[PDB]
């Protein structure tokens, strides 16, 4: 019937909600390991220079 | 039955938005990454002047 | 109202409406005088405003029936009406800024919190974990005396109830959203370590994916912290390498594309001394075969097909040393050779066996290339050239001996030709080598 129906598309919604907030997190995650990194190389460089 | 479609096509759309706003986050982390380099940079030169 | 979190599995879902689908009375208990009828009545109007005004009221009062109560039933119903009420829509960063407010005031619900029966140790745990990581209110007093709990402790251990385990879980990655609150996480991380590899093990054999997808989210939490991946590797050697064998074999491409990312984590330069780590894994786990199914393998996910092929050549960096064929390739580069027993021994010709032939045996070819050019140019035997053309010879004799596909080039190479016309030269020792590897021609024509 059309409740099951309705209920398995609000389950396909479900579905790609948690696809999108895993790829969100991962994506947070992910930032925070580029930004660590970048700042790393970029404070290897500075320190280089520097010195 | 069209709503279902309806809702696996915003689906579609909510991954694409996913995407882009993963995208969004990284130029923002190279941004960020961009201005913490920028402010050891200028805290390198200061270092050196200072020293 | 403000980073509501946990709304994603229906088990949370479930336990919500288990938990809201209770039946008391607050206006029964304002009549036996239970509790404050002022904090009774206002509850018993928050919850026809709920199930069907502003917030802050109804938080003092909250408090009352929390450090005290005589009933079971009654602390159940508030702190699942409270982490109802924090995940509302009509309330929301209201009632966060109400515990924004005053940072002492989740303290002692915090410290009434978890206790007693599981089901009481759900909701407060839960609002706890949500207002702990929430927005601007942090505290490491939280966490420590959350991670001390006993009665979340059997809840987390339970391997029983999967409804408990999977909420302790997300739990705990919630509250591991933030790294710097995930400091004592990596502290307490031995605990978790079991249910881990528990996970790990019960990987290899509905929504039931979902959890050990979470635990291994936290675990590549953890790796994002390169301390905490320090040690990643070092504590438990087995749960390690059944990351991607149980990966592979992984319907979805989350939880394997998560292993993968934690490996490559863990494994990653960034890492110190994480070369060992990833050579023992292609050593002793076979990581190899692994890996090159997988990179023959598909994914729908870009990020996951980049990790796949960013740690298949990781891998294949320090595979290529062991026993390091990079040392002929110096010799072969610089087109100058020397005393090596790189074709000599059958283990080092092993090694490089499967890289003798890419594209066209570009490997093979290059190596020819050295020999050719010492053939139709040059070709005057002196010391060194004349070496380094035997050994040349002998290591093009192991390896065609080693691959019968090989003659099909050297026949289009000329080195068929050049071969025989080495039959007889200055040195007798090069006229063996060449001899031997006329035997070798010769063994299959």
């Amino acid at each position: 019937t059309p409740n099951q129906v309705n209920d398995e598309l609000n389950k396909m919604q479900a579905f790609i909600r948690k696809e999108a907030e895993e790829k969100a997190k991962e994506i947070q995650l992910k930032a925070d390991q580029e930004y660590e990194i970048e700042k790393t190389n970029i404070v290897r460089n500075e320190t280089n220079n520097i010195d | 039955q069209k709503n279902g479609i309806a809702t696996l096509l915003q689906a579609e759309k909510e991954a694409h938005e996913i995407v882009s706003k993963a995208r969004k986050y990284r130029q923002d982390k190279l941004k960020q990454a961009k201005t913490d380099a920028a402010k050891e940079i200028d805290s390198y030169k200061i270092q050196k002047d200072k020293e | 109202g403000a980073t509501k979190i946990l709304m994603d599995s229906t088990h949370f879902n479930e336990i919500r409406s288990i938990i809201r689908s209770r039946s008391v009375a607050w206006d029964a208990l304002a009549r036996s005088e239970e509790l404050s009828e002022i904090d009774a009545s206002t509850a018993k109007a928050l919850e026809s405003i709920l199930v069907k005004k502003v917030n802050g009221k109804t938080l003092i009062p909250l408090i009352h029936l929390l450090s005290t109560s005589d009933n079971e039933d009654c602390k159940k119903s508030v702190q699942n009406l409270i982490a109802e009420l924090l995940s509302s829509d009509k309330y929301g960063d209201d009632t966060v800024k109400f515990f924004q407010e005053d940072p002492k005031q989740l303290e002692q619900l915090f410290d009434v919190s978890l206790k007693g029966d599981f089901q009481t140790v759900l909701i407060s745990g839960f609002n706890v974990v949500s207002l702990l990581v929430q927005n601007g209110l942090h505290n490491v007093k939280l966490v420590e005396k959350l991670l001390k709990n006993n009665n979340l402790i059997n809840i987390l251990q339970n391997i029983e109830q999967m409804d408990t385990c999977y909420v302790c879980i997300r739990l705990l990655q919630e509250l591991a959203v933030i790294p710097e609150y995930r400091d004592v996480i990596w502290l307490h991380e031995k605990k978790f370590m079991p249910t881990l590899f528990k996970i790990l093990q019960r990987a290899t054999d509905h929504l039931g994916i979902q959890l050990q997808y979470h635990s291994l989210l936290l675990i590549w939490l953890l790796t994002f912290n390169p301390v905490f991946a320090n040690e990643l590797v070092q504590k438990y050697l087995s749960d390690f390498l059944d990351l991607l064998k149980l990966v592979k074999i992984t319907i979805k491409e989350k939880v394997s594309r998560l292993c993968i990312s934690i490996i490559l984590q863990c494994c990653s330069t960034r890492v110190k001394q994480h070369k060992k780590v990833i050579k023992q894994l292609l050593l002793l786990g076979n990581a190899l075969p692994t890996v090159q199914s997988l990179s023959e393998r598909k994914y729908s996910d870009e990020e996951l097909r980049q990790d796949i092929s960013n740690l298949k050549e990781i891998l294949e960096n320090e595979y290529q040393e062991l026993t390091s064929f990079d040392e002929y390739v110096a010799e072969l580069d610089s087109k100058l050779l020397c005393w090596s027993p790189p074709h000599v021994d059958n283990g080092f010709w092993s090694d490089n066996i499967d890289e003798f032939k890419k594209d066209n045996y570009k490997i093979f070819r290059q190596l020819i290339e050295l020999l050719q050019a010492k053939v139709r140019n040059g070709d005057v035997n002196a010391k060194q050239e004349k070496i380094i053309i035997q050994v040349a010879l002998n290591d093009i004799t192991h390896v065609v001996e080693l691959l019968p596909e090989s003659i099909d080039v050297l026949d289009k190479t000329g080195g068929k030709a050049d071969i025989m016309e080495l039959l007889n030269h200055s040195d007798s020792r090069v006229k063996y080598e060449a001899l031997k590897a006329t035997q070798a021609i010769i063994g299959y024509t």
